[PDB]
């Protein structure tokens, strides 16, 4: 049905902000999670680097998701069929009898027309 | 490179440690590289007990300077990383901008290609083969000029009177009128639309040009060759890449324009109302006769 | 909004994102650098905010692009011949033609 | 980010499981080779990392010595406790913003209840155009 | 025409006669052994025309046809009477007083006999005839 | 003639939008205007054919024709339908129809069936849009009841005025007997659904 | 040189010369007299 498809549609597009602004959520969240230090092993603090590193880069990512998923739904706002044949240029309307002039006298070019006759 | 060593090296992690748990279970130093098995045998490593062993400030230190270094560097990385995205979005607004221009002038969009671009029919006013640009951006351009599968730089339709000799006689060339639209992007979409229209058109009637000898019209293969009165030929063909004889010009005037007015009666004739009786008037197909009847007034004349 | 209104309202909520990542940057700042809770103690109240805000945006520019219910398919156009303005401004030409 | 599920179940396992490594000491056994073999071992009994970034490590610390020159006598530690503790209320506050929001018509759905009686309708008047009862 | 075509392959042409009659030198025993086809078929015939570059697409369709052609000429004009004397200047059918072209189409059929002005219904008849194939003319 | 067709309701609220993407890539628009007359064949004894295409159809189109001229009844075109019914086991398949599409030519019109005896029953009028493709065409519908019976005058009587628009892609056969136009116009109208498929549902319904 | 979530529906090298297919038919044919 034509239903389902617009709206499986939207909705893969809405869950793809779910899990893109998820990811910016949770990726934001545990590096403050990361934040602790004492009572750990200095060579425990090594990983935290990575950790603070893949959760950035997952945020930015996502982002860069949500602004695919953005022109997307610009896509899907512009794709809408245009309402009408639109203006260009009608401008100047052409002559009825210099067209008329050019067909008959140009065929009349070399003939013993008597005019029209009773 | 690095890779290889650190993973390597942890290679070396599982097949030393897998020489420890060899010393019972046998389902571990299975996992070893192969020439270490072939060898020394397994259950050589052992653990000692042994010390807390030592301590130091450069622990607690670096795990503090490391941190420090760390979050500084979450931070370099938002804030440059928003300068590079503040950028994409200043790259990224023209286009739509220009699409303002487009469908805020309402003007014809489509999914494309692996283009990723808009799928625009430039041909939104009709021809014979459809016809849709891809949309390209061109970054010398600040704007986004637009191409298709032209070879051709400009293209249209000459035609003129060649003689016994061939020599010019009467002559003329197609031309469009001129739109003069605030954005020239849109000016563009009329220019492949134009390119468009004179293919379909042209391409259209040397692909009629079938039953051409009938009142001996015939053809190179290269456009229409016109055997008629006087040995001549009236060639009309795509574009590379006194009162009497301006009316040599009007003649080439009811050729140029009435040709593509034929090309409007059969936007008209293509709408497939193939009507009976000219059904019983002609013998195929969908063919227009662009040429026969109007020359055919010319040697009705003659 | 309407026609290109809702995709420009997506225009200029570009720029409203990256920008977050310098509140964030400050979001670390605050006790990283600036030593004081109070920072992120707004922060924390402006970029989930600044983030959440324009996730509602678009997520209701998408249901309610759900609600405009604009077709997804592209038309397979038939080969068109003669739009009225295409015909009537080739008449134009007939007469520049003349 | 498989590695980081690496390093998550890696350090995951570090744990409380240096508590016992710690006076933990590797040595080869008796089915060990012995003419030549062993430096190899010794290699493997070679904690060492990467000179260059042992030199990095070294470089951390002479170079924060070095903010030290900068910065002569500037304990921070102490209350860098409470950096961290504001870490860790921060983000307990971050939480609650967090949980205070709204998240994510289905009326739509009804739209669809629009053509559906419309297609019992559309039923309905070729009932008429077929048997035309009133 | 209502199949009708050409394979293209590869071909050999062993003989001793110039074979090992020299061998061992400049004539290699072995070749071993390689060259070109174009089989031309329907209806009972097979041309081994040479294969040449240079070359175009055309050729093969065309110039093979053109043979077709002229023996399509030469067919007509021997089961035709001696009375009408059909040239290769065009299949000049002479109907007299009139005398008309007779061809067939390039390509899809429907041939191209034409009348010499405006022709009627006559090239209409023989061509449409043509598309209902069936009943060859010449009576 | 074995027409071909399936149907899908359109809300008049989305309707000329459905146009748009409709007749700018099709033939037409065109505007319909039928008065029908369903005379019922009321006959002995049963088994009567008895089935709603039995009952006798006479179609004057009329679109061209004034809304109150008045020599319509018998001078503007007429024509008749009984029409052999879609056929049985034809699930989601496009119904095939076979139709008897009359045509007549006398200032006697209507009268020829009441030369045959037959009773009024229901009447309505064809008054959709129709966008073609060759011989296929698809017809979406409008079926207004006359204000009166042998009434042309405006307004008319659409079970709702929120009227449904019954769109209804088709063909016509010749005759059912070959395979060719069955699976060729299927495929070209199956397309044809996929093109509305861009906009709507269109579905079959036993007949 | 060196070397040199979208849209589906659109419009309506093989930097091999279909060399590939050629030496698979060297393949076929290094022992077509041989087989």
């Amino acid at each position: 049905s034509f239903q389902r498809q617009l709206v499986q549609r939207t909705n893969t597009l809405n869950s793809s902000i779910d899990n893109a602004t998820l990811t910016i959520l949770s990726r934001f969240q545990d590096i403050l999670d990361i934040a602790i230090n004492e009572g750990k092993d200095k060579y425990t603090v090594a990983p935290e680097v990575y950790q603070i590193e893949c959760h950035t880069v997952s945020m930015v990512r996502a982002v860069e998701q949500l602004l695919d998923v953005s022109r997307q739904i610009k896509s899907y706002w512009l794709t809408n069929s245009l309402s009408t044949s639109f203006p260009t240029v009608d401008y100047s309307e052409p002559d009825l009898e210099k067209v008329k002039r050019t067909l008959t006298k140009l065929q009349n070019h070399l003939l013993e027309v008597s005019l029209i006759e009773p | 490179e690095q890779i290889m060593i650190a993973q390597t090296e942890c290679s070396l992690a599982l097949d030393m440690t897998s020489l420890l748990l060899s010393k019972f279970k046998e389902n571990s130093i299975e996992t070893i590289s192969p020439f270490l098995k072939s060898t020394v045998p397994p259950s050589s490593l052992q653990f000692s007990r042994s010390q807390p062993p030592e301590s130091k400030e450069s622990d607690a230190t670096l795990a503090k300077c490391w941190k420090e270094k760390s979050l500084t560097s979450s931070c370099k990385f938002l804030f440059e990383a928003k300068e590079r995205l503040t950028s994409v979005v200043e790259t990224e607004h023209e286009y739509y901008t220009e699409l303002v221009k487009v469908k805020e002038a309402s003007w014809p969009l489509f999914n494309s290609q692996g283009s990723n671009h808009l799928s625009v029919q430039y041909s939104c006013l009709g021809g014979i083969s459809l016809g849709l640009g891809l949309i390209r951006m061109k970054p010398e351009s600040k704007s986004f000029e637009v191409q298709s599968s032209l070879l051709y730089s400009q293209a249209a339709l000459k035609i003129s009177i060649l003689n016994k000799d061939r020599d010019e006689i009467g002559s003329s060339t197609w031309s469009w009128p001129s739109q003069n639209c605030n954005s020239v992007l849109l000016k563009d979409i009329y220019k492949l639309q134009e390119i468009l229209f004179e293919m379909d058109i042209w391409n259209s009637l040397l692909q009629e040009a079938q039953s051409c000898g009938n009142q001996g019209v015939n053809f190179t293969g290269d456009e229409i060759l016109v055997p008629i009165s006087d040995d001549h030929v009236v060639r009309i063909t795509l574009e590379t890449s006194k009162q009497e004889k301006e009316l040599l010009k009007c003649l080439c005037d009811t050729l140029n324009a009435i040709a593509h007015i034929l090309f409007l009666k059969h936007c008209r004739k293509s709408d497939r109302r193939s009507q009976q009786p000219e059904l019983y008037m002609a013998i195929d197909a969908n063919a227009p006769l662009i040429l026969r009847p109007l020359i055919f007034y010319y040697n009705l004349n003659q | 909004s309407s026609d290109t209104q809702q995709v420009q309202n997506i225009l200029e909520l570009e720029a409203k994102i990256p920008d977050i990542l310098s509140s964030a940057g400050k979001c670390i700042e605050a006790i990283q650098l600036n030593n004081s809770l109070e920072d992120f103690r707004k922060y924390s109240k402006e970029f989930l905010e600044t983030v959440e805000f324009i996730s509602t945006g678009l997520r209701r520019q998408a249901l309610e692009l759900e609600k405009a219910e604009v077709p997804v398919v592209s038309l397979q156009p038939k080969k068109r011949y003669a739009s009225t303005p295409l015909s009537n401004l080739i008449f134009d030409q007939s007469s520049k033609l003349i | 980010n498989i590695l980081l599920s690496q390093i998550h179940s890696l350090s995951n396992n570090l744990a409380a499981h240096s508590h016992t490594l710690q006076t933990t000491s590797i040595y080869p056994s008796l089915e060990f080779p012995v003419k030549e073999q062993e430096p190899l071992l010794t290699t493997l009994l070679r904690t060492k990392a990467l000179p260059e970034v042992e030199e990095w490590e070294a470089n951390t610390l002479q170079e924060y010595e070095a903010s030290i020159s900068s910065q002569p006598k500037k304990k921070e530690a102490n209350d860098a406790y409470q950096k961290d503790q504001l870490w860790d209320q921060a983000r307990i506050i971050f939480m609650e913003e967090r949980e205070n929001y709204s998240w994510f018509r289905q009326l739509e759905i009804d739209r669809a209840t629009e053509e559906q009686n419309a297609n019992q309708m559309l039923t309905d008047i070729l009932s008429f155009m077929k048997s035309g009862k009133r | 025409q209502l199949g009708h075509y050409i394979h293209i392959f590869v071909n050999t042409q062993p003989i001793s006669a110039f074979e090992r009659t020299l061998s061992s030198k400049r004539s290699s025993c072995e070749y071993d052994h390689f060259l070109l086809l174009v089989e031309w078929h329907h209806d009972g015939i097979v041309e081994h025309v040479p294969l040449d570059d240079h070359m175009d697409a055309q050729h093969l369709l065309l110039l093979i046809t053109q043979k077709h052609a002229q023996l399509i000429l030469e067919q007509i004009r021997k089961e035709l009477h001696p009375n009408i004397f059909s040239e290769h200047v065009g299949g000049g059918l002479k109907i007299h007083v009139f005398d008309n072209e007779i061809i067939v189409k390039v390509n899809s059929v429907t041939g191209r006999l034409v009348l010499s002005l405006s022709p009627p219904r006559h090239l209409r008849a023989a061509e449409k005839n043509i598309a209902l194939n069936t009943q060859p003319p010449a009576q | 003639m074995q027409e071909l067709y399936l149907l899908g309701v359109v809300p008049s609220r989305r309707f000329e939008a459905v146009v748009n993407s409709l007749s700018k890539t099709l033939d037409g628009p065109k505007t319909i205007l039928e008065f029908w007359v369903v005379y019922r064949p009321k006959d002995v004894p049963p088994n009567l054919p008895r089935q709603p295409d039995s009952w006798l159809r006479l179609c004057s189109n009329i679109e061209s024709h004034d809304e109150t001229d008045t020599e319509w009844s018998k001078n503007t075109q007429w024509s008749m339908y009984l029409e052999g019914n879609s056929e049985p086991k034809r699930e989601d398949k496009c119904g095939i129809r076979p139709v008897n599409r009359a045509k007549l030519t006398n200032g006697s019109v209507t009268e020829f069936v009441e030369k045959m005896g037959y009773e009024f029953s229901h009447e309505y009028i064809i008054q959709g849009l129709e966008y073609f493709f060759f011989d296929t065409t698809v017809r979406i519908y409008q079926t207004l009841i006359p204000s009166q019976q042998r009434s042309i005058k405006p307004p008319f009587h659409p079970m709702n005025e929120e009227q449904p628009w019954i769109l209804h892609v088709y063909t016509h056969v010749a005759d059912a007997s070959n395979q060719v136009a069955m699976a060729k116009a299927e495929a070209n109208l199956t397309k044809v659904k996929t093109l509305l498929s861009a906009f709507c549902d269109l579905k079959n319904v036993r007949l | 040189d060196n070397l040199e979530e979208n849209k589906n529906q659109s419009i309506e090298p093989e930097d091999f010369s279909v060399v590939r297919a050629f030496m698979q038919s060297l393949h076929s044919s290094k022992e077509a007299p041989d087989v």
